[PDB]
Order: C-alpha cells, then sequence, then structure tokens
C-alpha cells in the first residue's frame, strides 16, 4: 500500500500547483529556476515543462499534457485537474475503505460510458457553413490577445485553411469519415517577413523559397507544363570539354522532347544544364526536397520518376493555374497555385512569431467544431451539469460498483470550485446552489468567471466545441486507471 | 597625426596652435560643429573649405592643456565639462545631467506638464475617495480596493517630510484645510508641501514641475507590477 | 594614508580628502583630518537628541558661507 | 484522508514583507531633502546617485520577490527616465495597505480588480489635471525653476546655481526651431580630475583633450580659421625600402 499512497501524493502535488492557472482570473505563478531566473507566465504548460521531477507518476502527467495539446488547444489545466482530483476522490475509497483497484477501474469504464452521454444531451447544435457563427467561436481564442484588433482577417484564414483540407462525404458502403483533416501537414503556417496582417491571403498550392537559376524569366505562363525528377542532369562518371557538353546537352534533349514550359530538379543543377534549358523556354528550379515532390505532384500530377530516361508520356501541366517570380520582401518566391499554404504576413519577426502560436490555436478551436456539429457551454456549466446527471442514475446502481461510482461525481464539481476560488466568492455557498439549481433549471446555467455570481449563459454564452469535454473526460479515465494500474515501485535495471 | 619639433619653431613665429594625436570620434564631429569639410590632400586645398570659429583661448595647466574650438554660428552640438577633486564628486555630477537633460527635453517634446511635491498624488488620493460615494458604479467590494489605492498615494508627501524631520500628520492636516476652502470657494488653487518652512505652497509660484509622460507611466506602470505581486498564488523553488 | 590599505567607506572621504589637500598647496593635511573628524563627534549630540542628519548638513551650509565671508 | 484545508496565505504574506523592507531602504533618497546611498564593491569602487536603476544594476537580489520590482525600473527609466524611486515605493506600500484587508478573508483579485479600476479613472482626472506648456523659446525663464526638480535631488543643493544655467542652455540650443525634434547624444559629458566642483562651466562647442606643448603658442585668438586635415606634418618615409 505504500506505492498506492505515492501514486496519489505525487499526482495531486504537481496538480495542486495548476489549479489556479485555469481561467482567464486565473492567479499567476511564480518558479524560481536554480540559475536565478524566475518565470512569470501562469499558463500550466511552460510552468510543469522546467520543473524537474522524481516520482514517475509526475512524468506521465507532462507527457498526457503534451498528447492532448496536440488535440485542442485550450484547456491544458483542465485535464491535469479533472484526472487528479479522480485519484483524489478515489484516496479513502482505496486506502480507508480497501476497496480493490480492479473494482474501481471497472467502475470508470462504465461511468465513462455515461459520461459521455450526458455530454450529447446537454450540448446544443451548431451550423458549421455560417461564417458569422463560427467568427465566436474562435473569438474565445482571440480575445485578450494582440490578434483582437484582426480578428475579423484571423477568422478568414482560419477557416479558409480547413476547407481544403476537408472532405463532405458519407453513405453506408464506405463509412463516415468524421470529416478527417490534418493541420500538422498540410495547413502548416510560412511566416514570411515583411507585408501587412491584412493583405495576408489563403494560398491554395505549395509554396518555395528557392529561387530561379536566371535573373530574368517570364512572369507568368499560359499554360505551365511541370516535369518531375530525382536523378541531376550533369555528366557522368564510367576533348574533354566536348564530351561533357555534349553529354549534358543529350540528358536535356530528352526532356525537350514534349518541349516543358517548366524543369523542376530534385538534386543541384549544373553550369552546364543551365544555358540548354534557357533558351528553350523554360524555367529549371534547382534543390527540390523529396519530401515536397509528393505535395507538389498532388499541386501538379506530374509522375514521380528517377532516371532522366524513364520519363513517362503521361506527365502533363494541367491543373496548374499561373507560375509567378514575382518577389515579395527581397526573396524570390514560386506561385505553383486537398492542401493549401498559410502566407503570413507581418511587421517584424515577433509579430509572425505572435501569430503563429495565437493561429494554431485559433484553428484548433475551430477544428473541434468540425469532428460534430455541437457546443457546450463554458465556465463550469458541462463540468456541473454532469455531476447533477450522476447522482440521479444511482438508483440502478446498488451493488459494489456505487462506491468508487461516488468519486467520480464529486470530481465533476472540482472544476467549477477552482473558478469559485479565484473568482473571490464563497465556494460552499456557490456550489450549493449550483448544484441544485440543476435538479430545477435547466443545465445551460454556468458561472461566471468575470462576477462570480449564478447567472444563465444566455448573456454571455462562452460555447466551447464538444471535443474539448470529450477528450477531457477520455484521458482523464484512462489517466485514473494508469496510476491505479501500477500498484509496486520497483528501481534499478 | 603627429608633428615633429623642428616644424615647432616655424609655426610659433606666425602664432599658429599646432595640435597632434586626436581620437577619430571627435574628428567627425568638427565637421558637424564648423561645417568644414576634411581636406584628404593639401594639393586639393580651397580657401573655400576652410570655416569660421570665436574667441579660442587655450588654457594653462601643467597636467593637460585644452583647445576650445567653441564659438561658432550654428554648431548644434553641445559639451558639458564634470569638474571635480574626487572620484565620487564625478559620478554623482554625471548622474544628475543625465537625468536633467531628459527631464528638459520632455518639457519641450511633450507640451502637457504636471507640478510637482505632492501636488497630483495629493488631489488624485482625496478625488478618488470623493467620487466613489458619489458614483457607486462598480461594486460593493470595490470601495476596498479604491479606498487602498487613495491611502497608497499619500505615502509620498509623508515620506518627503520623514527625512526632513518634520511631522507627517501635522502638516497633511494643513494641506486638508486649504483644499476644503478652496473647494466651495468656486476657484482653481493649486497647494503643495514645502519641504523648507514645512507648511503648504503654491508649486506654481515656487517652480516646482514635473514632465507628464513621467506621471503617466508611474501609476500605471506601480499599479500592473504591485498587482501581480498579490496575484502569486504559491512560491515554488527547484534545486534547492 | 598611502601605505595603508583603506576599505572602511567613511574612511575613504577622509582619505580622498586628504589627497584633495595634497594638491594646490602643501599644508593643511592635519587640518582637514582634524576639523572633519570634531564636526562628526559635535554632531553625536544631535543624533541622540532626535534631530535628523538631513537638517545638520543644511546647517553646515549656512554656516560656511558665513566663515567664508568672515575670512 | 489526504489534506485540504487552506491556501495558507503565507507565500504572499513573504512576498508582502520582502517588498517592506525594499521600499523601507530605497525610501531614504526620495526628494532633494533625501539620503545619498554609497555602494562598494569590495574594490574599492564608490558610486553616489539616488537614481533607482543605477543602484539596483549593481546590487544582486536573491528573493524572488523583489526581482520583479527591479525589472519594473529598468523599463520606467527607458520610457519615463525619472522617478525610478517613486514607483518603488509605490508598489510596496500598497502592499502595506492590503495586508490589513487580506487578513480580514478579502480575495487578492478584487483587491487587484479595484487598482485597475481607479487607474482608469486616474487617467480622466490626468487629462484635466494636466497643463499645456506654449512650444515658444520664450520659456526659457520657466524652464529654471523646472530643471531645478531634477538638481535639487541629486545634490546637496550649493552646487545647483553652478549647473542651472549650463542645463538649461544645454537643451534649447540644440533645439532646432519651428517645433522640431532634440537630439541627447549631440551634447558631450566629460570629466576630470584636480579641480573644484564650483568651477564647473558650460561648453558651447567641442572641446578637445590632447593640447599643443610650446611656450610660443598663442594664448588667445579672437578669429582663427578651420582646417581638418589627414595628411601628416611630421617626418615620414620613402614609399619604396631605400
Amino acid at each position: 500500500r505504500q506505492a498506492q499512497i505515492s501514486n496519489i501524493t505525487a499526482a495531486k502535488a504537481v496538480a495542486d500547483v495548476i489549479r489556479t492557472c485555469l481561467g482567464p482570473k486565473a492567479m499567476l505563478k511564480m518558479l524560481l529556476d536554480p540559475m536565478g531566473g524566475l518565470v512569470l507566465t501562469n499558463d500550466g504548460h511552460a510552468i510543469l515543462r522546467e520543473i524537474d521531477v522524481a516520482h514517475p507518476a509526475a512524468k506521465s502527467m507532462l507527457e498526457l499534457s503534451r498528447t492532448q495539446d496536440e488535440e485542442v488547444g485550450d484547456g491544458t489545466t483542465t485535464v491535469i485537474i479533472l484526472a487528479g482530483e479522480i485519484l483524489a476522490q478515489c484516496a479513502p475509497y482505496l486506502i480507508e475503505k480497501n476497496i480493490h483497484p480492479v473494482i474501481i477501474i471497472q467502475a470508470l469504464k462504465k461511468a465513462l460510458t455515461d459520461a459521455l452521454e450526458v455530454i450529447k444531451q446537454v450540448s446544443k447544435p451548431v451550423d458549421v457553413e455560417n461564417d458569422a457563427a463560427m467568427k465566436k467561436l474562435i473569438q474565445a481564442s482571440i480575445g485578450t490577445k494582440y490578434v483582437i484588433h484582426w480578428s475579423e482577417k484571423m477568422c478568414e484564414l482560419a477557416l479558409d485553411a480547413v476547407k481544403t483540407v476537408r472532405k463532405d462525404l458519407g453513405q453506408t458502403v464506405e463509412g463516415e469519415p468524421n470529416f478527417e483533416i490534418d493541420i500538422k501537414r498540410y495547413v502548416r503556417v510560412e511566416k514570411i517577413p515583411g507585408g501587412d496582417v491584412l493583405d495576408s491571403r489563403v494560398l491554395k498550392g505549395v509554396l518555395l523559397n528557392k529561387d530561379v537559376v536566371h535573373p530574368k524569366m517570364s512572369r507568368h505562363i499560359e499554360n505551365p507544363r511541370v516535369v518531375l525528377l530525382d536523378c541531376p542532369l550533369e555528366y557522368k562518371k564510367g576533348r574533354i570539354l566536348q564530351i561533357e557538353e555534349e553529354q549534358v546537352q543529350l540528358m536535356c534533349e530528352q526532356i525537350l522532347a514534349v518541349r516543358p514550359t517548366l524543369v523542376i530538379t530534385e538534386k543541384g543543377v549544373s553550369d552546364l544544364a543551365q544555358h540548354y534549358l534557357l533558351k528553350g523556354g523554360c524555367s529549371v528550379l534547382r534543390r527540390v526536397k523529396k519530401s515536397d515532390n509528393n505535395r507538389i505532384a498532388r499541386v501538379t500530377g506530374a509522375t514521380i520518376v528517377n532516371r532522366v530516361e524513364d520519363l513517362k508520356e503521361s506527365d502533363v501541366g494541367t491543373n496548374c493555374g499561373l507560375f509567378k517570380v514575382e518577389m515579395i520582401g527581397d526573396e524570390y518566391f514560386s506561385f505553383l497555385d486537398k492542401a493549401c499554404t498559410i502566407m503570413l504576413r507581418g511587421g517584424s519577426k515577433d509579430i509572425l512569431n505572435e501569430i503563429d502560436r495565437n493561429l494554431q490555436d485559433a484553428m484548433a478551436v475551430a477544428r473541434n467544431v468540425m469532428l460534430s456539429p455541437s457546443l457546450s457551454p463554458g465556465g463550469g456549466a458541462t463540468e456541473m451539469a454532469v455531476s447533477v446527471k450522476l447522482a440521479e442514475k444511482a438508483k440502478q446502481l446498488e451493488g459494489i460498483q456505487q462506491w468508487p461510482y461516488q468519486a467520480v461525481a464529486d470530481a465533476m464539481e472540482c472544476i467549477p470550485r477552482t473558478l469559485i476560488q479565484n473568482a473571490g466568492g464563497d465556494p460552499i455557498r456557490l456550489l450549493s446552489q449550483l448544484r441544485a439549481k440543476h435538479a430545477q433549471g435547466n443545465f445551460t446555467t454556468g458561472i461566471d468567471g468575470d462576477k462570480g455570481k449564478i447567472v444563465d449563459m444566455v448573456s454571455y454564452g462562452i460555447w466551447e466545441p464538444e471535443v474539448i469535454k470529450q477528450q477531457s473526460v477520455k484521458t482523464a479515465i484512462e489517466s485514473a486507471c494508469l496510476l491505479l494500474r501500477v500498484d509496486d515501485i520497483v528501481s534499478g535495471v | 597625426k603627429g608633428i615633429d619639433p623642428m616644424s615647432l619653431d616655424v609655426f610659433a613665429k606666425h602664432n599658429i596652435l599646432a595640435l597632434r594625436r586626436a581620437k577619430r570620434r571627435n574628428m567627425e564631429r568638427l565637421q558637424l560643429v564648423t561645417g568644414g569639410e576634411a581636406q584628404n590632400s593639401v594639393e586639393d586645398l580651397s580657401p573655400q573649405i576652410l570655416g569660421f570659429s570665436g574667441l579660442v583661448y587655450q588654457e594653462t595647466i601643467g597636467e593637460e592643456k585644452f583647445t576650445y574650438v567653441t564659438e561658432n554660428t550654428d554648431p548644434k552640438s553641445c559639451t558639458i565639462l564634470i569638474k571635480g577633486s574626487t572620484h565620487y564628486a564625478l559620478a554623482q555630477t554625471k548622474d544628475a545631467v543625465r537625468d536633467g537633460l531628459r527631464a528638459v527635453a520632455n518639457v519641450l517634446k511633450d507640451k502637457n506638464i504636471i507640478p510637482g511635491a505632492g501636488a497630483f498624488y495629493i488631489a488624485l488620493s482625496r478625488y478618488l475617495r470623493s467620487a466613489n460615494m458619489n458614483k457607486l458604479g462598480a461594486k460593493g467590494k470595490t470601495k476596498t480596493g479604491i479606498e487602498a489605492f487613495a491611502e497608497a498615494l499619500l505615502v509620498i508627501p509623508k515620506t518627503l517630510v520623514k527625512n526632513s524631520g518634520f511631522d507627517p500628520l501635522d502638516v497633511l492636516a494643513m494641506v486638508e484645510d486649504e483644499l476644503d476652502d478652496a473647494q466651495d470657494s468656486d476657484e482653481t488653487r493649486y497647494v503643495g508641501v514645502d519641504l523648507n518652512i514645512g507648511d503648504s505652497c503654491d508649486p506654481t509660484i515656487e517652480g516646482i514641475w514635473d514632465s507628464y509622460r513621467v506621471l503617466r507611466n508611474a501609476i500605471t506602470g506601480a499599479t500592473g507590477i504591485a498587482s501581480n505581486l498579490l496575484l502569486c498564488d504559491e512560491l515554488l523553488r527547484a534545486g534547492r | 594614508l598611502r601605505e595603508l590599505d583603506i576599505v572602511h567607506p567613511a574612511v575613504k572621504v577622509l582619505v580622498m580628502a586628504t589627497e584633495q589637500q595634497k594638491i594646490d598647496m602643501g599644508d593643511g593635511t592635519n587640518l582637514v583630518m582634524i576639523l572633519a573628524g570634531e564636526l562628526l563627534n559635535v554632531s553625536e549630540k544631535l543624533i541622540s537628541m532626535g534631530l535628523s542628519a538631513v537638517e545638520i548638513i543644511q546647517g553646515y551650509n549656512m554656516a560656511r558661507k558665513f566663515t567664508l565671508k568672515e575670512l | 484522508p489526504k489534506a485540504e484545508s487552506l491556501r495558507r496565505d503565507a507565500a504572499l504574506k513573504v512576498n508582502v514583507t520582502s517588498a517592506e523592507g525594499l521600499q523601507s531602504v530605497l525610501e531614504t533618497n526620495l526628494g532633494p531633502k533625501g539620503t545619498l546611498k554609497m555602494l562598494v564593491d569590495g574594490a574599492g569602487n564608490i558610486k553616489l546617485t539616488k537614481d533607482g536603476k543605477v543602484l539596483l544594476t549593481e546590487m544582486q537580489i536573491q528573493s524572488p520577490t523583489a526581482v520583479l520590482i527591479a525589472r519594473a525600473a529598468a523599463a520606467q527609466d527607458e520610457i519615463t527616465g525619472d522617478g525610478t524611486t517613486t514607483v518603488v515605493c509605490l508598489v510596496g506600500e500598497l502592499l502595506r495597505q492590503a495586508h490589513r484587508f487580506i487578513q480580514e478573508g478579502v480575495h487578492p483579485r478584487i483587491i487587484t480588480d479595484g487598482f485597475e479600476i481607479a487607474r482608469k479613472e486616474s487617467m480622466k482626472f490626468l487629462d484635466e489635471f494636466k497643463i499645456s506648456k506654449t512650444n515658444l523659446s520664450n520659456d526659457r525663464e520657466f524652464l529654471l525653476q523646472v530643471a531645478r526638480s531634477s538638481l535639487l535631488t541629486k545634490v546637496d543643493a550649493d552646487l545647483t546655481e553652478v549647473l542651472t544655467p549650463i542645463v538649461t542652455d544645454a537643451v534649447l540650443s540644440v533645439y532646432d526651431a519651428q517645433a522640431d525634434n532634440l537630439d541627447l547624444h549631440m551634447v558631450e559629458i566629460m570629466q576630470m580630475q584636480h579641480l573644484s566642483p564650483k568651477d564647473t562651466t558650460f561648453i558651447k562647442g567641442l572641446v578637445l583633450d590632447h593640447g599643443g606643448r610650446h611656450p610660443d603658442m598663442p594664448t588667445r585668438v579672437k578669429n582663427a580659421y578651420v582646417l581638418i586635415l589627414n595628411v601628416s606634418l611630421e617626418y615620414e618615409k620613402t614609399e619604396v625600402n631605400s
């Protein structure tokens, strides 16, 4: 039983620090570094990352926060408090009451299913095609930030970025894709220095920063022909200049058989091959990455070919609008316009770095709406509404599975409790009236963060997507069953 | 560059002052002060390149000798020479010059000025106290923060008289009694604390003024920093 | 004072003031040390009485101008 | 049954106590009637100044509470340039007045929220209380009294009358006509030893350090010609080896 206590002690001591980090009114934290520095930021991600821990239970919460941030952009402290309170509420049952841990784990599996059903009942429908409705959603990650002034332009960049990746289809044959969108590879932003944020547009295609091998080239091509290749064009290896100039010309003549208007070489391009393809009316781009060829083949359609003599006749330049050598910001660009490219602009490098983390968290809220047209009330409304429904279902729950079940109902009230403690109101008086409010009034009545008195969400909606509530409850049960599964501690190799 | 001693005797008959071993940074400063361009070659020297200067007199000191390029038509560059016997005399005066030139420059750039000697702190502390009861548009619990902020500004006039040895409570009653009589008289009268005499004073007649940009960010800056100290929930120490 | 290493800050004031007497004149090395040393001794009665050291400095400035004018 | 009892408030009282000892030391130099602090690095260096930022950069702060106070005064000198100690006095003293409310159970958020409301109301009173000064150059007489605010603070006031015409005439000389800007870098600050502090005088132009040494050099010249030459007038050598 000594290791079971350490799992509770190590998990609570780390989670207790970030209990005050939840909400817009969250209090600041001070972390003194051994080198003499301090951390003034209240973000739970930057605090616990710099805190060195010993017991492995704290390291499990660090990897859980990194995985949770890849799904949702906000609500990092919500998952830690919810997953840490369930273990804290099971402390008297597992230790004092001598309840077997598998009985608790078995009860958390059935409580996870009922928890997801209550969220779907209190959820409200939302139109994903309405551009005006999506502005009030992303606004949760907009306000109290530098992007509040450009929010009108920021929402246009966030919505138009996921429209290219998303695919809307359904049927009973191939199933439902559930609107799978990849923000990482396709929606990856590209920060270009200079320009203006108002001029930032969503570019559909791929972008490359490498310049053109020749200074003077055609600024636009009517029908661009894209040809992809692997092996570079150079004199091969087993009076001399006559053979070297002829060998390169023969390798370039095979490409000119179809007379392409553009030449793309994966490896470097020698100076001998640049003069032969210059008079042919085609641009040559040296040093093209291999990972880009997969994305370039989608915006173009050129088949990947290794040897220069293996080029297939099926290669065409279709599905390419224009080719622009135009220079923006003293840097030569290339415009080849399921995958778009986000072009970010600003007045300095510090502006681009701030928009980066802000736009990623802005699109994470819009992405969660695409997984399903449902929203949940914030400010502790959904957290308390579930706890009220958990106590009503206990009438059929008689048997040993009922005792660990009560630890979940008290854990759902911990999220609104931390907001009241940071608000300054009486936590006993407000939580008692809030729990009785759901038993009579509607489930949509939450708690205001600025005031701290029970109010209806009709005034200020603060509508969070269901994915935030889903992943918070799902990962909390998995984290609770993770520490309860390990009853022993053994060190050494 | 250097000058041989053989030419010093020829230059002395014509009463020409010769200099050598000059800093490269001070050479470019003379182009702005005097206006004459630097002559790279004597064969290209022209009479229009030379400039004009005022009275030039060389002070006689055994340790060093100074040359004054001063008294120019449009020099547009000043110089402040700090004199002192010891090390601390030069360092203490240097800080007063750096802070003295910037305080005057802020008056020319920023057309707004504020009186000192606690004129702004006493007037703002009394105004916010009586205005909170007439407005009542914030909250009942907010009165604690407003009353604490008004009493926090009174430490400045109490500190100025604390080092002088005067009673901070006696000088406070004389200021509050004057503001009550000047309010009902329907006029504008500025009140300030006189450190030498100990009674009140008029900051416009006494000539005590502060810059507007200094006190604008002083109240706003100290508010956010002092608030963040109360926002600290727990003090963590790692590696010790 | 040159052969001895001066450390304490209140002592450095009299030592740096002694070097000020070395320049511009060759006399008064013992005058500046005894006079400035006694001014601090007579000021002890003002400190224990409760008088702040700020007005004590201002009192010597008014007496210095009256002394130099009478010389 | 684990524990949940108090937020314990103790880490907050330590932060307030650390600010009380910091203000109590720094409040002695406030105003012209204040005291002059001395710093010793152990090697014999002495720097006498009442400025807040200059002192804090020479000392190390172990407590993390006073670190934010010293870093706050650094941004004040880069913007305001004056009253760095006054800002520090407002941070620590405000915690003492709020300490009475903390022991009574008042939540610190309402204490901080009430400060932002009073700060916005102070900006409205600041616009009515401020007085606009004309850009006209006839204010030189009025600028003499304004310049004494910074001068009388850092000195015993015996040297203020000497430095009063120097500081006033230095700013208005480089000031461009028709309400233009000025350059503080154009005013040079130099120092020298073996002189009395009362002999400090104003320098209109540029002064040179190393002078010419010769008994027959002219003592004073009413008007002279200025020449800047890069050619060496001393003995030179042949460009080629000989």
